[PDB]
């Protein structure tokens, strides 16, 4: 399966698709969320009635914050990948002022919203989601891709109750070591904080942080300021709630491992050390990939184009200049 | 409790990238 997946990825990686739609083909309905250089909006393809999520980026803001390379990485990778637990890019284009990425709309909202509301997920609920991430990372790492931004905020729940990973802003194709200080404070591996060279093992540490937060209701390392969070991460010490099972505590000690020669996912057997662990004994790995396992939660469906599972944001008029901005910089987009 | 300390902290909302 992985050998055939690589052939498909490399063909698109070498010759990326460009300019597959235009802004005037879509009706802008409402803002679903915001980011550093723009926003995500619910749109409708007027001639079909199909709904989508459109990510809009201001070219001038990207250049100002020196994020050109990361923005090009995000689009090049997303147009080349194909997996059930990854959000699909339908169209991409640009104009004088902005960059546009049109993705499949996920109406169930972010895992973040549901997790904070109910407090914490049960161990079988946490297991179902964790299994989907394990398979997604197995797929991504095999293509020499590093994700670098795992958190409940980036995990969308579809109408089948399955996960769809979004935001490839820090995704990169790398063989060997990389050095960029990027990610979310609570999810940073100690090797990132200590300005060392790092590899794919940072995604396996992030999985440890995610499983802990899902089962406890709070992260393993928290404070009011990022500097205090970093102090707790580098110390090595982790305390587990009394309700955590014996098998869950053992897996987390192996994922939240400071020593790279001992961290699960980074050993001789690779991903198999995680997949064969006692906590995953009941997991049917093939049935998860095939979407045959019953989901613990199915989000309430209120028709097409409904935004009830998302928070409200202040609207703003999208401006397109009569003069081309940053033409050479984004030539390959 | 650790839960009470988390809910009283300033980082319970959506977390942005560094
Ligand atoms: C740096 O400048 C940026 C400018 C604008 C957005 C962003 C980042 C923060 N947001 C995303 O990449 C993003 C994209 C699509 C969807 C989505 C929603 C619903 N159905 C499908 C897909 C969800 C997202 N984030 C969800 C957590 N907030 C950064």
């Amino acid at each position: 399966f992985l050998a055939k997946a690589k052939e498909d990825f490399l063909k698109k990686w070498e010759n990326p698709a460009q300019n597959t739609a235009h802004l005037d083909q879509f009706e802008r309905i409402k803002t679903l969320g915001t980011g550093s250089f723009g926003r995500v909006m619910l749109v409708k393809h007027m001639e079909t009635g199909n709904h989508y999520a459109m990510k809009i980026l201001d070219k001038q803001k990207v250049v100002k914050l020196k994020q050109i390379e990361h923005t090009l990485n995000e689009k090049r990778i997303l147009q080349a990948v194909n997996f059930p637990f990854l959000v699909k890019l339908e169209f991409s284009f640009k104009d004088n002022s902005n960059l546009y990425m049109v993705m499949e709309y996920v109406p169930g909202g972010e895992m973040f919203s549901h997790l904070r509301r109910i407090g914490r997920f049960s161990e079988p609920h946490a297991r179902f989601y964790a299994a989907q991430i394990v398979l997604t990372f197995e797929y991504l790492h095999s293509l020499d891709l590093i994700y670098r931004d795992l958190k409940p905020e980036n995990l969308l729940i579809d109408q089948q109750g399955y996960i769809q990973v979004t935001d490839f802003g820090f995704a990169k194709r790398v063989k060997g070591r990389t050095w960029t200080l990027c990610g979310t404070p609570e999810y940073l591996a100690p090797e990132i904080i200590l300005s060392k060279g790092y590899n794919k093992a940072v995604d396996w540490w992030a999985l440890g942080v995610l499983i802990y937060e899902m089962a406890a209701g709070y992260p393993p390392f928290f404070a009011d300021q990022p500097i205090q969070i970093y102090e707790k991460i580098v110390s090595g010490k982790v305390r587990f709630p009394s309700h955590f099972s014996s098998d869950l505590k053992d897996l987390l000690r192996n994922l939240l491992q400071v020593d790279l020669t001992k961290r699960f996912g980074n050993l001789k057997n690779g991903v198999n050390d995680i997949k064969n662990h006692k906590w995953f004994a009941t997991t049917d790995w093939i049935a998860i990939y095939q979407r045959k396992v019953e989901a613990p939660f199915i989000p309430k469906f209120k028709g097409p184009g409904d935004t009830s599972n998302f928070d409200d944001y202040e609207e703003e008029e999208i401006r397109v200049s009569i003069n081309e901005k940053c033409g050479k910089e984004f030539s390959e987009f | 409790t650790t839960y009470a300390d988390f809910i009283a902290s300033g980082r319970t909302g959506r977390r942005n990238a560094i």
